[PDB]
């Protein structure tokens, strides 16, 4: 279960990076 | 839980179910679809052939009546046992075996196929 | 005059010979270049992801607003 | 060989890390190719761009 | 049997798949006419596609020409009023038939296992129908058309972070003008083919797991081939539907619509009564009833979440409503609630309709929240009613 | 021997398998009606998971 | 193998059909890069459909707005020039790869038994492609589009009994006008989906009997699955096609076009050189070469008659042309004649092009009239060269 | 007419080219007859001995493997090849003659091609 949690967190990081690369909100990100 | 012999509403509900089930000549257990649960399938496999064949005959009769838009004659309606079940004990045993198998590290003996 | 396949099955040997016409063998004692192929494929995947991103953005932003309405809005 | 195996053990043990690496490499390579092609463009056609005409702001 | 020489054309490979899935598919022998309603929905979709193609042979997607082009279809084209009335009232009958389809499914609990995929694909189909009919209703470019487009597209601003961006991108230029008109024409033309694909997948999944019956019981004992036994039943249904639809086309063609769509769109004035078509009215009533428009959009999403969450319930052993008196009553109450909800959506926001809608939507979700309880108690039934 | 055997836990099993099984080369020897046995690329791909 | 519990999500019923027919369908292990063109025509069709939908979100089928709307897509829409060049050069690419598909079939005699239905469905697909490309080319409403539409649709009045009646019905009036433009737009939108359906039937028949191979021999001894062995091969094909298409989009976007189409259509003036797109040129050349225009239309019908009659010839047990020197030379002569005939179409109708096109058509039909003779004579080869 | 390589230079050249090609891929001329093509070849192959049919399948597999690998038979076996040493034409002729007789007087086809 801890390994599953780590894998899920890493996959969420990968998906977030993919969405960020697709949208390119570098201008939007103020904080 | 105060269903039987102490609840007027539950008595009325039992009366209605008896009326309908005897009207089509079915039993309550016959309403259990093997495709629904996959535990009913195992229970029906484990049950004796005579019981399973009687269940299938009753189901075929009920479907025939439903097609014809008519009910059993009053005589066969009188000679009905809507709640003389045959499946609950085997189903509970199958569920208990499943319970222990999942409880201590086991693969399911059968799984639902993704449709 | 036992057949070729029967003789091959009944006599296993460690001197195995492959075709080596359009794919030359590595010498028997050598590490497998497993990582190099993966990095080549990684570069290709770089390119494929970039192309997919280009196409999606091109279509979606084609469906977006136009210079005509942007100039009209004052 | 050693370098490839080292980067392999760095970034090819989990597929999520590999996907992140692929996306990051695609982004960085895209930006680098953009910069290189733009520098080649500037080198090739010099003296033609918009902010180069001698009278750009004297039509008033 | 070795197929040395060919016996029958139907068993030849050219007509073998068609043979199986159309002529020889075993069907429960006791089906009533609501399975005919499913087939009828398919026919309505085909009618819509054909009349829509022949209508699009005459419709101009420009803002300055759409309304007069439709009046062209009505007045100048040879038998064009028939095409337009068929398309509009056929959208209406398509929705009527799909509603009867859905409510039969609810009554007989056809969503239960193993037809969860069938029900989910049906929900996707319903979403596609909603979108297609909406974008199509925008096409004639009247007062109701333009203002309904404005409102329903501008309620997409309720998304927290990207609402305004999505609204502007979908509008294409700060309003619902010519760009939106062309966009909507293209999408309205495209979507019905995705709808055909979704319908084919729907039928394929059902054909995998057979078909339910009015008893809800296992039904592999008494099964008959689909042709000719259910083709003739479906034919009776089709002819009755044709009479109904001909009553609507020829004698009362504008009853199912609003008179405000015969005025050219004027973005300056606003008609006093902005409502969608009658078949979006229940959804509109739910959304309007729950205030705080972000909450309204969330509530629509919740409606579709509940619809998708019906199949995946826990016990639900007894299926049909013929042996479930409590669930039978619950279903009839839900149907009355849905009709009342649809009626509320056409009324203004003045009282008491706000209270009535805020009660009706709550009752809708209450139905969706009390089916598992009935299933659990029913699972408890057999060990109490034993007669010995 | 018993101490060495029960000094093996889940993490040790994972580490040893990753040393010996994860993305390594298999050697297959088959005979008989094996016309349905998958080819080398199939096994070589099955030696790792893309979900993790 | 009792499927009591799930092994592989590929073999589950949700992914079982795709598993079989895409991942696990066995194909001969010696296929060359000439089958990637069959794999690639589908990609071209998908590209055409997507770009066409996104273009139709911006095109106006009126007669006073079509050209200006296309220029609007050119200039104002962000990335619109990419969409339009993709659609046009993608029609060109679609036809290029389909011609390569057809000619590989001709070289390896893939039309022979048992793939008669595959070839016939391919011919029907070719008809659909031709009609779609033509009715789509009329859409931008340039000089070439207007006058090509006028000439070609007017040359449908060669039918003896009906003629003018069909032409008037097709035009929606007395000349190519707004009604014809709107009709052509609707038909152009519809037809590609029938083309997708025809492609699916094409693939279903081929998968029924399996693909051929360069040797033309029975090949159920050495076969491998489609994925991944042919997936990567088709990937190489797709990337090479992408490089070709990118060259033809970004550096020579109008080379395959005709400059007179960038003039707004003017029914009172005729361009000096009315010719169709480069991929209708051989058909146009045959039509013009045969005089007595009714005879030209008859010849155009006869071309498709010959194409459909190819798979139903005589014995010809050997099929691959790698073992047929005479048929190999004949095929190369046919390909050269088709290229020459395509060149002739763009030329004027003056001398000597009339004679060059009259000989070329005769050679083209002689190809079909000679192959059965080759088969009949070669039926008795083994008895003559035997080494007994 | 009947033109054989003994009485025709062009036929001699044609036979030489066919021999060269078949020897390159190492498969007899009869191996090119597809059972799916005629369904008379299917019956003729069903009537032939198992050793002969197995040799045919082995030669075809070797040819397909060589085709995939983009190479030809080595010159030794290429000189050992015997094309046009037929094994099927007599049986195919017998099958076709039997089919012709059955069709000519009454009779139903013993086998038929599916549609398609
Ligand atoms: C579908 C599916 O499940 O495929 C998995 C399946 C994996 O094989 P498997 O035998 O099912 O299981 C192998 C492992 O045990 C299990 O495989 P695995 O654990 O390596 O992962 C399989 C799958 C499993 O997914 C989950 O577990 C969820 O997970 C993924 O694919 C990971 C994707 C991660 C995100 C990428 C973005 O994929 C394939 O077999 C390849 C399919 C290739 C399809 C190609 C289609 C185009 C080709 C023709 C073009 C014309
Ligand atoms: C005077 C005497 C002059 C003699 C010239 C002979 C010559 O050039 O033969 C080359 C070659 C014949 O050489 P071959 O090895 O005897 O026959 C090739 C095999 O049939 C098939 O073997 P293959 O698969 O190696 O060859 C197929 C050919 C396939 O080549 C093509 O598809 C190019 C067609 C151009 C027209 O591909 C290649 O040659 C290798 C490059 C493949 C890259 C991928 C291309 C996919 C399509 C790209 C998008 C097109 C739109 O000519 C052709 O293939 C034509
Ligand atoms: C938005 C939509 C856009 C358009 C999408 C594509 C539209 C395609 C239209 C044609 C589809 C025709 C049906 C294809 C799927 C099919 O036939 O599946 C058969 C299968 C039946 O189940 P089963 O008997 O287990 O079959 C597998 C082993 N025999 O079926 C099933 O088990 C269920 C399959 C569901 C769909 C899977 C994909
Ligand atoms: C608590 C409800 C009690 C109940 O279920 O009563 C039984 C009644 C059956 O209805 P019915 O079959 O018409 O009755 C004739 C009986 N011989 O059931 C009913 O009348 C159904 C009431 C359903 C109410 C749902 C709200
Ligand atoms: C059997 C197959 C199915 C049946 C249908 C027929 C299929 C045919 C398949 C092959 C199609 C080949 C098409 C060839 C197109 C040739 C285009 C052409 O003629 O281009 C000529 C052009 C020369 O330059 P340009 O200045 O335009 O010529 C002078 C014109 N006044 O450019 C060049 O010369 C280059
Ligand atoms: C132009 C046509 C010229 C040839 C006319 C005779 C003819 O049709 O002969 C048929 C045969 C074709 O042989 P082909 O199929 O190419 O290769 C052998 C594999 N079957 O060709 C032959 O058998 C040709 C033998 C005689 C040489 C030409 C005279
Ligand atoms: C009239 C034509 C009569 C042909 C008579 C049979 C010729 C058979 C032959 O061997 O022709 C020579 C050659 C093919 O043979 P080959 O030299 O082996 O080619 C591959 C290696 N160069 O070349 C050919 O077979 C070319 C045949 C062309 C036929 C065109 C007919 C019009
Ligand atoms: C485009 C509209 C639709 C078409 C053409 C369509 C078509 C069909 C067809 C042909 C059947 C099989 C015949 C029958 O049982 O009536 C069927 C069954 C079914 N459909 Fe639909 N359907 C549509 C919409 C829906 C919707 C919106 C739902 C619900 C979300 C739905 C749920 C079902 C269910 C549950 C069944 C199973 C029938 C049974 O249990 O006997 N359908 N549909
Ligand atoms: C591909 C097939 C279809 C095409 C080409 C098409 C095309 C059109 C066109 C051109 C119009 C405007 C003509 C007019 O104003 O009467 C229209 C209107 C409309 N369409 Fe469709 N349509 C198609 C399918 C559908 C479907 C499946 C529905 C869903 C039921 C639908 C719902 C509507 C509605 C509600 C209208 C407005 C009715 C009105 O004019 O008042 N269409 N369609
Ligand atoms: C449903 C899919 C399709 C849609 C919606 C569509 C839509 C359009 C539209 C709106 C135009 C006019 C815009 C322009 O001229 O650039 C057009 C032009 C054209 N289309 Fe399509 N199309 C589709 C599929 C196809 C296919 C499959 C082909 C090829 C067989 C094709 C060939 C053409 C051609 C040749 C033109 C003329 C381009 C030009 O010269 O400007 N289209 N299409
Ligand atoms: C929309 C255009 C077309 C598409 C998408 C298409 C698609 C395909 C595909 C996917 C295959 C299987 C892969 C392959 O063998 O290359 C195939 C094979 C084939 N196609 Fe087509 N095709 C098209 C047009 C045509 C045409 C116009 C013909 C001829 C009239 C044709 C005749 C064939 C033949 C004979 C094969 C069998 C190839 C073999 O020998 O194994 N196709 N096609």
């Amino acid at each position: 279960q801890p390994a599953d949690v780590k894998a899920a967190a890493m996959w969420g990081v990968a998906a977030a990076t993919g969405g960020l690369y697709l949208v390119q909100v570098s201008i939007l990100v103020l904080p | 839980f105060l269903d039987p012999k102490k609840n007027w509403l539950a008595a009325q509900h039992m009366k209605s179910l008896v009326k309908r089930l005897s009207k089509y000549g079915l039993r309550y257990d016959d309403l259990y679809d093997p495709y629904y649960d996959l535990d009913v399938k195992e229970a029906l496999n484990r049950l004796p052939k005579e019981v399973v064949d009687a269940r299938h005959a009753r189901l075929k009769r009920a479907i025939d009546l439903s097609m014809k838009h008519e009910y059993l004659p009053e005589d066969l309606q009188a000679m009905q046992t809507p709640f003389r079940g045959y499946l609950q004990d085997m189903l509970a045993l199958v569920k208990r075996e499943r319970a222990e198998r999942e409880a201590l590290g086991g693969l399911p003996l059968y799984q639902r196929s993704i449709p | 005059e036992i057949p070729a396949t029967v003789a091959a099955v009944k006599n296993p040997s460690s001197k195995i010979i492959y075709d080596e016409h359009n794919h030359e063998r590595f010498p028997p004692g050598d590490p497998s270049k497993r990582a190099f192929a993966y990095f080549v494929l990684t570069g290709g995947r770089f390119v494929y992801a970039s192309l997919i991103r280009l196409l999606v953005l091109k279509f979606v932003l084609s469906m977006s607003a136009s210079k005509d309405v942007l100039a009209l809005a004052s | 060989g050693g370098i490839f195996e080292s980067l392999y053990k760095v970034v090819m043990r989990r597929n999520s890390v590999y996907v992140t690496f692929v996306i990051a490499g695609a982004f960085l390579g895209e930006r680098a190719v953009d910069y290189g092609i733009h520098k080649l463009w500037e080198a090739n056609n010099v003296g033609k761009r918009y902010e180069d005409i001698p009278v750009l702001g004297q039509k008033l | 049997t070795i197929r040395n020489q060919r016996f029958s054309l139907l068993k030849e490979p050219i007509s073998s798949t068609l043979n199986q899935h159309l002529i020889d598919y075993p069907t429960p022998s006791n089906l009533s006419y609501w399975w005919g309603f499913g087939s009828l929905a398919g026919i309505c979709l085909v009618i819509q596609i054909v009349t829509g193609v022949f209508l699009a042979m005459h419709y101009t997607p420009h803002v300055d020409l759409a309304f007069n082009s439709v009046e062209h279809v009505m007045r100048d084209v040879e038998g064009g009023w028939l095409l337009r009335y068929m398309h509009a009232n056929g959208a209406s009958m398509f929705f009527i038939v799909v509603y009867l389809h859905i409510f039969r499914g609810l009554y007989y609990a056809s969503y239960s296992s193993p037809r969860e995929f069938v029900w989910c694909l049906g929900v996707v189909i319903f979403l596609l129908m909603i979108v297609t009919a909406f974008t199509g209703y925008v096409l004639p470019w009247g007062q109701m058309s333009f203002w309904g487009a404005t409102v329903i597209t501008s309620l997409a601003s309720a998304i927290p972070v990207v609402g305004d961006t999505i609204v502007t991108w979908l509008w294409g230029g700060f309003s619902v003008d010519n760009a939106t008109l062309n966009r909507f024409f293209s999408l309205h033309y495209l979507l019905p083919f995705l709808l055909v694909g979704a319908s084919l997948l729907h039928l394929a999944a059902l054909h995998q797991y057979g078909s339910n019956n009015p008893l809800g019981v296992h039904s592999e004992m008494d099964q008959i081939s689909f042709y000719p036994y259910f083709y003739v039943k479906d034919l009776v249904g089709w002819v009755a539907f044709a009479i109904f639809f001909s009553i609507w086309i020829f004698y009362a063609p504008n009853v199912l619509g609003h008179p405000d769509n015969y005025i050219p769109a004027n973005p300056m004035s606003t008609p006093p009564h902005i409502v969608p078509e009658w078949y979006f009215l229940p959804i509109y009533a739910i959304l309007r009833s729950i205030p705080d428009k972000s909450g309204g959009v969330a509530a629509i999403a919740l409606v579709f979440i509940c619809l998708l969450a019906l199949p995946f319930f826990k016990s639900m052993y007894v299926r049909s409503s013929s042996f479930r008196p409590i669930y039978q009553g619950i279903f009839w109450l839900l149907l009355a609630d849905c009709l009342l909800l649809g009626w509320i959506g056409c009324q203004p926001v003045e009282a008491p309709f706000v209270t009535i809608g805020q009660i009706s939507s709550f009752v809708f979700f209450l139905f969706f929240a009390i089916t598992p309880i009935l299933g659990r108690v029913g699972r408890g039934i057999p060990n109490s009613y034993t007669t010995d | 021997l018993f101490a060495r055997i029960d000094a093996v836990d889940a993490s040790t099993i994972k580490r040893v398998a990753n040393r010996f099984i994860y993305d390594k080369d298999v050697a297959i020897a088959a005979m008989g009606p094996i016309q349905r046995l998958p080819d080398y690329n199939w096994f070589r791909r099955r030696t790792y998971w893309n979900r993790y």
